[PDB]
RNA sequence: AGUGCAGAAGAGGAGAGUGGAAUUCCAUGUGUAGCGGUGAAAUGCGUAGAUAUAUGGAGGAACACCAGUGGCGAAGGCGGCUCUCUGGUCUGUAACUGACGCUGAGGCUCGAAAGCGUGGGGAGCAAACAGGAUUAGAUACCCUGGUAGUCCACGCCGUAAACGAUGAGUGCUAAGUGUUGGAGGGUUUCCGCCCUUCAGUGCUGCAGCAAACGCAUUAAGCACUCCGCCUGGGGAGUAC
RNA sequence: UUUUC
């Protein structure tokens, strides 16, 4: 999908200090790039499926980290679904 | 134990050097197996797609009977 | 007639029929025979001595146009097809090279329904 | 591509159309229209030749090249229109020297693309080259029989053709339905293949739709008194009585090979495959 | 980045060698237009051929090296035009690593 | 459990183009009484020149050797070549997130072959069908023919001995020997030995089980979590 | 590599 160029554009802009590699807001974005990039692929090619579950794959497991960080801070889970776009 | 060709330190197979690739093949002009000529699993799969492309251009023939 | 004196021989051998042709060096037909031709029948065609007198019967009608050497294209994967070529060196010929061309494939079609018998 | 026309009523149950998606305007130009009569099949002396005509809609002419002469001089493509004549799509074309007509528009064809025409333009979809410079296994329209006519051969929708093989004379071509002609090398054509290709693919419907297409009913031919036609007659339904079933005028109707053969072409023609 | 290319074709025996020069300068122009960085070309030998292949059983042989992004058609503009040639029998592009 | 940093392998998928050999048909040269077939024959083809033989032309399908207890994928499955888009896996490290996990009734997705709709294509192959043989009979095995289908696109059906007949997640319990991809120590030209360590993949074996069969670090052993299923054979995966 | 026990 995506380089590594607006991998490490994207990871520094939405960091909440220097180095958040981890850090869940961070996770949720290149998730969510990746997502629309990958959905513009099953656009394109509309007969793989070996790439499809690739796409339920990041969606599982971008669901299940905004399901945590809901249960945790819900400042920051309506900080980062305005600053995202999600949320239907 | 049985020697390899890979004693030299040559990484890319040059795909064109017809004194490293003619001891692969049989006289007919097959290819021979990796039993064989006693090579590493990864070098037959080399020399098997740089011959299949050296195939097309005529740089080596499909069948010798003629 | 014309002293040709060189040509290729063609050998094609089957499970039941084994059928020799004598031509030029390129070349148009001289004289043929068969094991079928000497006036056999059905499973006898399949010996190595019915080939051995077609293969002879085939040389002496073609060493009667001028000929002396000759080179063996074998196709038939058959069980006389060797006797035709040492039959063929017998009654006064000098096969001086011999290509055995029955070509494979590369795996193009099918055969047929794998017998059950 | 198709509309499917939901059943509301008993004539709209199995209706289908286009969407007339690729058509870009409505407008035609002044400058290109010419008048049309109907004829509905009748001569300078007025009778019936070709049964079935007549009675639909008015038409126009749209005046349409099909020789391109004009070489040299690149063309800007900016509508895709109708003809009511043709099945397809046709496309208005603007000449630098400020000259415009029409062009079919085959497959593939956005507007804003340049087509050029010249002996030696490069090939893409919409140039138009002398058969000589055409190399082996393209596709091809608007193929000249005679050097200077303009296009006669494949014109019409979804169609194509192909280059077999050159010699010094003539030039061979696939055409549609499998033959192979000999065809002269001085000939224009175009590269591509037509517009439209779903013309086998609607549904007429009603019997007003085909009616407001110029046609007519066309009564069988066994249900005829015995006088205007030799089918006809007979007690109930009966069937064709007579050997070789015939049309209305002799000529038996499934068999006869009717090309003359003694033509002109039987040098030429190899291999009728489908006729 | 780019991708290193080998773009190795054959050329007919029976041409001159002016045509030869306005081949490969055709083939470079046609390159160099749609944003190929080209680095590096050789004429490989003058050899034949191990089969006949059109009706011919020579061949003048050239390599062309070129890097390119691969978003930009810098390639597809050589495959359309050396395919259509009569001159040009074969022509093969390999990434090179 | 993850993400960054650094490497590695691969018939994982879609789109586009291209190569050689072979079978059949066409055209032309030579060539004449046979060809093909079987346990044995015969239907069939050949004197309007077959088979065979040499040169080109056409067209569709499958990819010889490489090839292996190899590899890849959740399963169905994936092997000529090249390019464009793209998923997943493994190895060092632990600076980064601080339990974010597992299983998952209904729901959604995928799904070998056969079959259905519409439009293309059709070289071999061959259900239906025709003819020739065997038999007491032969709607079959054997032989000569021969369509739908097998291929492409876009939809439909959702089935199998879809099997390792072994559900998924995790921890523990003697060894021995080959292989696929890695990573460290030294002898070191080690890139050609050996020692240590990760994963998959075979095979022989001990405690332990089991009705024996056999299984046995890739448990059918020792244990927790969650889900599905069974209760004599028929009636039947039938009736409603 | 013919039917039958």
């Amino acid at each position: 999908a995506i380089s590594q160029e607006r991998k490490n554009e994207i990871i520094k802009e939405y960091a909440r200090h220097e180095g958040d590699t981890g850090s869940p807001e961070v996770q949720i974005a290149v998730l969510t790039e990746d997502i629309n990039q990958l959905n513009e692929h099953a656009r394109t090619h509309k007969k793989d499926h070996h790439s499809y579950r690739g796409l339920m794959k990041k969606i599982g497991h971008r669901r299940n980290l905004l399901a945590y960080l809901r249960k945790t801070d819900i400042q920051r889970y309506r900080e980062l679904i305005q600053r995202l776009g999600l949320r239907r | 134990k049985v020697d390899y060709i890979a004693a030299n330190h040559i990484e890319y197979i040059d795909y064109k050097d017809t004194e490293l690739l003619k001891r692969f093949i049989s006289e007919r002009g097959k290819i021979l197996p990796r039993r064989v000529t006693g090579t590493g699993a990864k070098n037959q799969r080399k020399l098997t797609i740089a011959i299949k492309r050296a195939r097309i251009m005529g740089l080596l023939p499909f069948v010798s009977d003629e | 007639k014309k002293n040709i004196e060189s040509g290729v021989a063609h050998i094609h051998s089957t499970f039941n029929n084994t059928i020799v042709m004598i031509t030029d060096t390129h070349g148009n037909a001289l004289a043929w025979s068969s094991a079928g031709s000497l006036g056999f029948k059905g499973s006898k065609k399949s010996t190595p001595f019915a080939a051995q007198m077609a293969a002879e019967a085939a040389t002496k009608v073609a060493m009667e146009h001028g000929l002396k050497t000759v080179d063996v294209t074998v196709k038939g994967p058959g069980s006389g097809r060797e006797a035709a070529i040492r039959s063929l060196q017998a009654t006064g010929l000098e096969v001086t090279a011999i290509r055995d061309v029955t070509p494979v494939p590369h795996n193009g079609c099918r055969p047929p329904k794998r017998r059950r018998v | 591509a198709i509309k499917k026309y939901k059943p509301t009523t008993n004539g709209r149950r199995n209706m289908t159309s286009s969407d007339f998606a690729e058509i870009t305007t409505s407008t035609p130009e002044k400058s290109l229209l010419q008048p049309l009569k109907n004829n509905a099949g009748r001569n300078n002396n007025g009778r019936i030749t070709v049964r079935h005509q007549g009675g639909g809609h008015k038409r126009q002419y749209r005046v349409i090249d099909f020789k391109r002469n004009k070489d040299n001089v690149a063309a800007v493509v900016k509508t895709i229109e109708y003809d009511p004549n043709r099945s397809a799509n046709i496309a208005l074309v603007h000449y630098e020297d400020g000259v415009k007509a029409y062009i079919l528009a085959p497959k593939g064809l956005e507007v804003g693309m340049r087509l050029v025409s010249g002996p030696e333009a490069d090939i893409k979809v919409g140039n138009a080259l002398p058969l000589e410079n055409i190399p082996v296994g393209t596709v091809i329209h608007n193929i000249e029989m005679k050097p200077g006519k303009g296009g006669q051969l494949i014109r019409s929708a979804g169609t194509s053709a192909q280059v077999l093989g050159k010699e010094g004379k003539y030039v061979l071509i696939r055409l549609n339905s499998g033959e192979v002609r000999m065809i002269l090398a001085t000939c224009r054509a175009t590269i591509g293949s037509v517009g439209n290709e779903q013309h086998e693919l609607i549904n007429i419907g009603k019997a007003g739709r085909s009616r407001w297409m110029r046609k007519r009913p066309t009564v069988r031919g066994s249900v005829m008194n015995p006088n205007d036609h030799p089918h006809g007659g007979g007690e109930g339904k009966t069937p064709i009585g007579r050997k070789a079933p015939v049309s209305p005028w002799g000529q038996p109707a499934i068999g006869y090979k009717t090309r003359n053969k003694k033509a002109k072409s039987d040098k030429l023609i190899v291999r009728r495959r489908t006729k | 980045q780019d991708t290193k290319y080998e773009i190795m074709y054959i050329i007919r025996p029976n041409i001159d060698e002016e045509a030869k020069t306005a081949l490969v300068e055709r083939f470079d122009t046609i390159l160099k237009d749609n944003g190929a960085e080209v680095i590096e070309s050789k004429d490989w030998e003058k050899r034949r051929l191990a089969y006949e292949m059109n009706g011919f059983r020579e061949g003048i042989y050239h390599i062309v090296n070129v890097t390119s992004p691969s978003t930009a058609g810098a390639i597809n503009e050589f495959d359309r035009l050396a395919k259509i040639n009569d001159d040009i029998i074969r022509h093969m592009i390999v990434k090179v690593e």
